[PDB]
């Protein structure tokens, strides 16, 4: 009902498909850069020379408690790539804690397909744990830096706000994106219950699917294959990726609940959008997806589910139109479940490292209409559950 | 159009 980390509350901004980004200095004195949070690698690094697609950049020469690594690292992501220059540096975030932490950090000299055409952030804040950073988890992340160097709890919380329309880039500047939590949960974030699911390892944010139901029918699969590979949660991926098997045996079910409209391939593969009159999208009928996850007690589950206002991406029209038109953020992987930022965008998620779970809960700020909304229900009885995890 | 680390 209350929260009560109003100097947090809004300091994020951006959108699915650029990424949600928080304001940081680095340097003395302070250099003010725009930093994409992603949970789903552990490097903080920031562009330090250069490039068409940045207004700004890190410049060490610049800052007086610079410290050199001597040290290059290569880090490649699902997609885009850069490599950069080991060091440490004095770090703070402007509408964060008040405190300021000497943490690593690369310095990107190259990069490829990394940076965005008008995203507005010039670095990433890989938030995830030691084990996944490069070079080696000899690699201090960002939030072990905060934690053992501050009285900042070892949590954080994530609220991404999708616009549920387009938003060009005067608009994504002048708009709040969400909250980013450090050290603590707002509740004015949130409505109903927290529900908390168990991090299978401290690597990614692993997490553990046991069912899926397509408008309430069990797409009834191995729940082995939900985690094929694994399951992670990652604010700075678009879209709900699931493994190929389970990605097909999806469509197809989400095609035959939506069959009273067609709609041609290239909008299942996420390749082109689709488009409606203005005002007209029928939200009702494509179906609402749950997931379930494994609980905190034994033999306990619970389930999210979110809509499609959650699954179909907002993107303008190629005629820049009237119409609301919009892309499928739910595509294949070869690398187990991705819950990204549309799926995130239905929910106030709580990454309690303290406790070794995540916790999740509808957003205050998700999309919706005034028949349907974004859920966390439990308990359900739910038998050999870590079965399900892959090994 | 995002896909942020491989291991």
């Amino acid at each position: 009902r209350r929260g009560s980390f109003v100097e947090m509350v809004d300091n994020l901004r951006g959108k699915s498909g650029q990424g949600y980004y928080v304001e940081m200095t680095v340097g003395s004195p302070p250099q003010t850069l725009n930093i994409l949070v992603d949970t789903g690698s552990s490097n903080f690094a920031v562009g330090a020379a250069p490039h068409p697609f940045l207004h700004r950049y890190y410049q060490r020469q610049l800052s007086s408690t610079y410290r050199d690594l001597r040290k290059g690292v290569y880090v490649p992501y699902t997609q885009g790539k850069w490599e950069g220059e080991l060091g440490t540096d004095l770090v703070s975030i402007p509408h964060g804690p008040n405190v300021t932490v000497r943490a690593n950090i690369a310095a990107i000299t190259e990069s490829d397909k990394f940076f965005i055409n008008g995203s507005n952030w010039e670095g990433i804040l890989g938030l995830a744990y030691a084990e996944i950073a490069r070079p080696d988890d000899s690699l201090e992340p960002f939030f072990d830096s905060l934690v053992k160097q501050t009285h900042v709890p070892n949590l954080f919380s994530l609220q991404l706000c999708g616009a549920g329309f387009p938003l060009n880039q005067s608009e994504v500047l002048a708009s709040v994106g969400g909250s980013m939590i450090i050290g603590g949960i707002d509740h004015s974030l949130y409505t109903g219950s927290l529900w908390y699911t168990p991090i299978r390892r401290e690597w990614y944010y692993e997490v553990i699917i046991v069912r899926v139901e397509i408008n309430g029918q069990d797409l009834k699969m191995d729940c082995k294959e939900y985690n094929y590979d694994k399951s992670i949660v990652d604010s700075g991926t678009t879209n709900l990726r699931l493994p190929k098997k389970v990605f097909e045996a999806a469509v197809k079910s989400i095609k035959a609940a939506s069959s009273t409209e067609k709609f041609p391939d290239g909008f299942w593969l996420g390749e082109q959008l689709v488009c409606w009159q203005a005002g007209t999208t029928p939200w009702n009928i494509f179906p609402v997806i749950s997931l379930y996850l494994m609980g905190e007690v034994t033999n306990q589950s619970f389930r999210i589910t979110i809509l499609p206002q959650q699954y179909l991406r907002p993107v303008e029209d190629v005629a820049t139109s009237q119409d609301d038109c919009y892309k499928f953020a739910i595509s294949q992987s070869s690398t187990g479940t991705v819950m990204g930022a549309v799926i995130m965008e239905g929910f106030y998620v709580v990454f309690d490292r303290a406790r070794k779970r995540i916790g999740f809960a509808v957003s205050a700020c998700h999309v919706h209409d005034e028949f349907r909304t974004a859920a966390v229900e439990g308990p359900f009885v739910t038998l050999d559950m870590e079965d399900c995890g892959y090994n | 159009e995002l896909d942020x680390v491989e291991f």
